[PDB]
């Protein structure tokens, strides 16, 4: 869960 | 005269059949994490906030990318107001994505 999120 | 107080918590059901999860009393913060096992890099990390208290649950969408709700007469999973508090009703359901990560609240003891 290190990822940014996707928009 | 006075009201006093009014318990009851609440769990979540995963419409795929996952392992129930009860939620704590007060404010949980859900998303992309450890505690409901999203890992879909589209939900937040920071998605929505769950608050239980006093007998009733309410759900706050809190980023961009929203959250869902079908009430239990309904069938479509709908967007939620950003950044509102919203009451969800035992039987209801809420997704993190219009098509997935959708949860019935279920009603269990405090
Ligand atoms: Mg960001």
């Amino acid at each position: 869960y290190d990822e940014s999120t996707d928009e | 005269g006075p009201l006093g107080s009014m318990s009851g918590g609440f769990e979540l059901q995963p419409r795929d059949g996952g392992p129930r999860v009860a939620l704590a009393p007060g404010e949980t913060v859900i998303g992309r994490g450890p505690l409901l096992g999203i890992t879909d890099k589209r939900v937040s990390r920071r998605h929505a906030i769950l608050e239980v208290a006093g007998g009733q649950l309410r759900i706050k969408p809190i980023h961009t990318n929203p959250c869902f709700y079908q009430s239990s007469e309904k069938s479509q999973l709908l967007p939620l107001k950003p950044n509102l508090w919203c009451y969800l009703n035992p039987g209801d359901s809420f997704s993190m994505l219009v098509d997935k990560y959708i949860f019935r609240i279920l009603s269990i003891p405090s």
